[PDB]
RNA sequence: ACUUGGUUGAUCCUGCCAAGGAAGCACACUUAGGUCAUAGAUUAAGCCAUGCAAGUGUUAGUAACUGCGAAUAGCUCAUUAAUACGCUCAGAAUCUAUUUGGCGGGGAUAGCAGCAGCAACUCUGGUGCUAAUACAUGCUGUUUCUCCAGAUGUGAAUUAUGGAGGAAAAGUUGACCUCGAGGCACGCCAUUCGACUGAGUGACCUAUCAGCUUGUACUUAGGGUCUUUACCUAGGUAGGCUAUCACGGGUAACGGGCGGUUACCGUCGGACUGCCGGAGAAGGCGCCUGAGAGAUAGCGACUAUAUCCACGGGUAGCAGCAGGCGCGAAACUUUCCCACUCGAGACUUUCGGAGGAGGUAAUGACCAGUUCCAUUGGUUACGUGGAUAGGGGUACGGUUUUCCACCGUACCGACUAGCAGAGGGCAGUCUGGUGCCAGCAGCUGCGGUAAUUCCAGCUCUGCGAGUUUGCUCCCAUAUUGUUGCAGUUAAAACGCCCGUAGUCUGAAUUGGCCAGCAAUGGUCGUACGUAUACGUUCACUGUGAACAAUCAGGACGCUUAGAGUAUGGCCACAUGAAUGACUCAGCGCAGUAUGAAGUCUUUGUU
């Protein structure tokens, strides 16, 4: 019932569930791709050189600025936004460095209060900020 | 492992080069022989 | 190549199953709690087959060579008995009649080691053998036959140097 | 070179078909003997396992064979007819196979009377030995095998060729 | 595109060798031959591991090139040459007389023999065909040419063949009730009486009995005429292809 | 074979979002020891300095010539959507060096000797000689055409072979080494390693791709090929493929054995995959030599990079092994070695960046320590009491081609833990600082001067030489549904009827009765064709043939384990290296319950 189940009737199912595969928005999203037409690029760490420092805020109900830099990134020439996370930090980052930025972790999507960006930032100079927040290792 | 033979006929025959030495019985081909095809 | 000895468990912070697992390591005197989850798994290649043989018929050319073979090698280890040796008592078996069976803890029944703890530290640093061969390792299972061969390799409780 | 290989060419369903490889000496076709007449020569060829392929560049003779007496003479071919296949062949008196060449006969002739003075002989044949050109089919492959010999043309054969030619 | 290749891996070397995943990469190729690739046994191999007197291959190419060894009369310096099925190995000094032949299992094994037995060899006919001057001639599964051989002597028939002269004393016939080892597929190295011979249209079939009173088929090439009617000519293994049953 | 936090004042739902488990790339913090495996695939099939990777001498061809090799091995995945790959067949339409078995039958150069030319190279000119198993000579077959017969062989050939004729050189003519034996030719047939041609068939998306195809489809004749064919050129027809998805487009597509995830069904990945087959050498394209090449550490040209120049001219192809530049999130030593495994050769000797071993790396797998046993006082873990290690050090014996490290033996001995958290999902309502600020936080939420979530200390928890953090991906998910979802109102039944492709299609045909535990064997019925086997085939079921490693699984104490194919007996012996699955198609016999086809009738069959 609702769908044809007789023995020769493999043609029908094979073929209708190509169909409803599409619906599924995993399967469109995977094969559309779709993806290459994203600042990630679909690789999980990208680095280049800091613009700049900006602070954007939070949505709602959370009154908070969240101190987020702008990073040109290296392979595509592209500008995006980048989280820099732990107290300080911002301070220990330094203006025009090299970084390396990965993802909010939310397979894509923004993810707390903070709207638009996707990304954060997990070493200055080759070095590694929990390194630095710690004060475990050093920059000149 | 271990054998043994009748006479001194074997070991200087059949065996291996480098249990001789052992017992008590470099690149330089590669390099400077081919330049006898490098010069005629 | 290679296999993956041990599993890791499905759901990380259940209380039932980290305060039971605590009370087989106390018993039995041991390190960490994956060397449970190996014993998980090897009672697991165990029943897993056994399960299938039971599936088949009763009379099956698999069911008979198989079944005869696999009864021969838990008589080595000495989880059953001759009272028990009949293939559907092979999905009964703890992981504590299988822990009992190691080296550690046949030192311990043995009481040469006078304590479980002690019968690691007795293996770890080489004074135990068995059928004058050193056993370093302090996870041998042992097949019964043997069990009885169990005694100090030589070293410090022998030799008596400092 | 000059391929021998298909792929390339459309499907059954009329695909546009795709390479995935070169050119290969598995599939090399070569050019056309193209064996006129006039002046013996021939051009040896290496092929593949070694082997002669002696192509055949322009004959005079071919070694020709009356087929119900059993007799068989070298004989001088002297032009081409007719050729089922093209016309071309025709005009640039082309030796291939299938190819209706006239033959001087003088062997044949000569045999007849050192023989006998059986024989017999057809009516349509006496009406072609007084000229002294007989009508003759080319059957061998003059450019692989190199040298060409044909049986006479006979029977219900020479009233068909006969038409074609007037 | 694939050309005539040197270099045998292990792995795709055969089953039957019974070769080491270990012990390196590459396996001895064996030379072209009477034997095809896949049926034989060199005697670099033989050597190794079977007698096990040559421990290393440097021992093993050795002893052949000193001229002890002999294939079936001839000497035979080469090396990695194929031997499989009914050929005679003497051997100098130490001599002994093998013969080369199925285990059970599929598996190659050797086995010390009479002298007075060890001079013939069998063969097998696989093909028949008329060549110069309308005479009669066969080619074997080694590939020995018998030309001028006798009348009956059709195809899947053997030859007892004397070896110091090119002679063919016998001939064993194809039929119902004679005794066949089968020498490929899943029942290589079984021996069977020959029950029924069902022809097969086109592309047949040909059903056997051990002395147990097991049964199984095989197509007709695999199977090997051994002798007529219970008694083989020749001695067989231990076990006697009957193969275990538990 | 598993659940829990989040829409509400609370409820039960649909429903996803998170949490949760695994691996596989990358980042991070931390680190006693051992064995073993792998490591510039993802992007730039982008570019390359220097060193080296394919050569080859026997008692037996004479530095060269001559003979064979260099078409394999190695590397990489850019093409390729089936022509490749796989799996069944097939050659009666073919070629094949080497092995193996049959059958056979004198003159001219190379090194050597000498005279010269270039900025330069593993280029050479010219003369003066001499070699042969090199080259040419020389005491019935091969090739092809015509005719007459057409086997004792095959499912089948006017095939194999025989005889009678003509032709042609495209030719079999031991003109040969080492001391009676070994070795080497030549030709033909087979054989062997293969190669190459053809067939059937299997599988990644796309209808915002419905018509496509002119040698395109058949036929007759030819050319060409190793052969067969539109492979190509002629004459004659106008055909072929397509809703059972043609044709076109896309691929972040080399195919396969297989790998990861799982209760079953499945599903994702497959450069590598320790193997198999294909393709390519900066990009096309062409060709010689040979059994075999459209070779690339062979040649030729053009193009694009790069470099030298004495300004005339040339020189080079690392997707071989190291190493560097660049590229980026991302990947090691310019070492030692022919002993093991094998391969080339004139060969037990030579050579091999194939291969083997060290060295660097928390990438991956297994193993494993950081103590132990006593008993004094404070509430059984918080100055004593003694023990036992290996980490490490130094010899020597094993070990291997040589080091290292391992395995032993003896002597020296009173520095070894982090990482992540402590509202709930899933161990503090501690004390101190902060006051919708800094900040945390996958999700819900916390912080506005009383913070059980921040920043610190103390205690506690988890897992443990490991442990978080990104992106891809499977499970959780019956949220892709064949098993197995849902559609009155939550998202979801065409507005209705006809209707083709498609899927689906009522009953009926040789049984009853007795012994039953079935296989079966008797009785009731005689329905009386072929003339002791023949009288529908399939699907389906059973059985049989056919068709490495891994997966499952047997044997065996590698000290255990992951592994490996072993190993066990003191008197010369016994073994084992199974079996199953891999699996759809194609092939045989046997059984006919179900389901098909078979069955031209205003009169059919012999």
């Amino acid at each position: 019932k609702s769908k044809a189940c007789g023995r020769l009737a493999a043609r029908k199912l094979r073929l209708a569930h190509k169909s409803n595969l599409w619906a599924s928005n995993a399967y469109r999203r995977s094969l559309g791709t779709s993806i290459y037409k994203t600042p990630l690029e679909g690789t999980s760490m990208a680095s280049g050189i800091v613009v700049g420092k900006v602070a954007v805020e939070a949505k709602q109900p959370n009154s908070a600025i969240r101190k987020a830099v702008r990073v040109q990134l290296k392979k595509n020439s592209k500008v995006v936004t980048a989280f820099v996370p732990r107290d300080g930090s911002l301070r220990l980052i330094d203006d025009n460095d090299r970084v390396l930025i990965a993802g909010m972790g939310r397979s894509g999507r923004s993810v707390g209060d903070l709207p638009g960006c996707r990304f954060k930032v997990i070493k200055v100079a080759g070095f590694s900020l929990l390194a630095l927040w710690l004060g475990k290792k050093e920059k000149p | 492992f271990g054998f043994v033979y009748d006479s001194l006929d074997a070991l200087k025959k059949t065996e291996p080069k480098h249990r001789l030495i052992k017992a008590g019985l470099r690149r330089m081909r590669k390099n400077a022989r081919r330049q006898k095809v490098k010069v005629w | 190549n290679f296999s993956r000895t041990f599993k890791k468990p499905m759901r990380p912070y259940e209380k039932e199953r980290m305060h039971k697992e605590l009370q087989v390591v106390g018993e039995y005197g041991l390190k960490n709690k994956r060397e449970i989850w190996r014993v998980s798994y090897t009672l697991s290649k165990i029943r897993h087959a056994a399960r299938e043989l039971l599936t088949l018929p009763e009379n099956d050319s698999k069911r008979i060579f198989e079944g005869a073979a696999l009864l021969r090698r838990l008589t080595k280890l000495g989880v059953l008995d001759e009272s028990k040796q009949k293939l559907d008592y092979v999905l009964s078996l703890t992981v504590n009649d299988l822990m009992d069976r190691r080296l550690q803890t046949q030192v311990h029944k043995r009481a040469l080691a006078n304590s479980v703890h002690h019968a690691r530290t007795l293996v770890s640093h080489r004074h135990i053998s068995v059928e004058n061969q050193l056993v370093n390792q302090p996870a041998f299972l042992v097949w019964k036959e043997s069990e009885k061969n169990i005694k100090y390799a030589d070293t410090s409780v022998m030799t008596t140097e400092k | 070179g000059i391929t021998r290989m298909g792929d390339l060419k459309h499907t059954k369903s009329g695909a546009r078909q795709v390479a995935w490889r070169k050119k290969r000496n598995f599939l090399a076709g070569r050019p056309s003997a193209q064996t006129r007449i006039g002046e013996k020569r021939i051009h040896a060829v290496r092929v593949r396992g070694g082997n002669l392929k002696m192509r055949a560049l322009r004959l005079e003779t071919g070694t020709f064979a009356w087929a119900s007496e059993n007799c068989t003479r070298k004989t001088r071919i002297l032009n081409v007819t007719y050729h089922p296949a093209d016309n071309d062949l025709v005009r640039t008196n082309t030796l291939a196979r299938g190819s209706v060449v006239s033959i001087d006969a003088a062997p044949f002739k000569q045999w007849y009377e050192r023989q006998f003075g059986g024989g017999v002989v057809a009516p349509e044949l006496v009406a072609e030995f007084d000229q002294g050109r007989l009508l003759a089919v080319i059957t061998s492959r003059p450019g692989q095998c190199g040298r060409a010999d044909g049986y006479i043309l006979e029977g219900e054969e020479l009233a068909f060729y006969s038409d074609k030619i007037a | 595109p694939r050309c005539q290749r040197f270099h045998l891996k292990r792995l795709t070397a055969p089953h039957h060798w019974l070769l080491a995943k270990s012990a390196g990469k590459f396996a001895s190729h064996p030379s072209t031959g009477p034997h095809k690739l896949r049926e034989c046994l060199p005697i670099n191999i033989f050597l190794r591991d079977r007698l096990k007197y040559a421990l290393t291959a440097k021992e093993a190419v050795a002893i052949v090139k000193r001229r002890l060894v002999k294939v079936d009369g001839k000497v035979r310096t080469n090396y990695r040459y194929p031997t499989g099925l009914m050929d005679v190995i003497g051997l100098g000094k130490s001599n002994e007389l093998f013969r080369i032949i199925y285990d059970c299992k599929g598996r190659f094994c050797v086995h010390h023999i009479e002298a007075k037995e060890a001079s013939f060899k069998l063969l097998r006919v696989n093909q028949f065909k008329i060549g110069a001057k309308g005479i009669p001639h066969v080619v074997t599964h080694d590939g020995r040419t018998i030309s001028y051989v006798d009348p009956s002597v059709r195809v899947h028939d053997a030859l007892k063949f004397n070896i110091k002269t090119g002679e063919v004393e016998s001939v064993i016939k194809f039929k119902v009730g004679d005794v066949a080892m089968v020498t490929a597929g899943g029942n290589v190295g079984r021996v069977g009486t020959i029950q029924k011979i069902e022809k097969q249209m086109a592309s047949d079939i040909v059903h056997l009995k051990d002395t147990s009173g097991a049964v199984f088929a095989t197509r007709i090439m695999n199977v090997f005429v051994i002798g007529e009617n219970e008694h083989p000519l020749i001695s067989l293994p231990a076990r006697e292809g009957v193969r275990p049953s538990i």
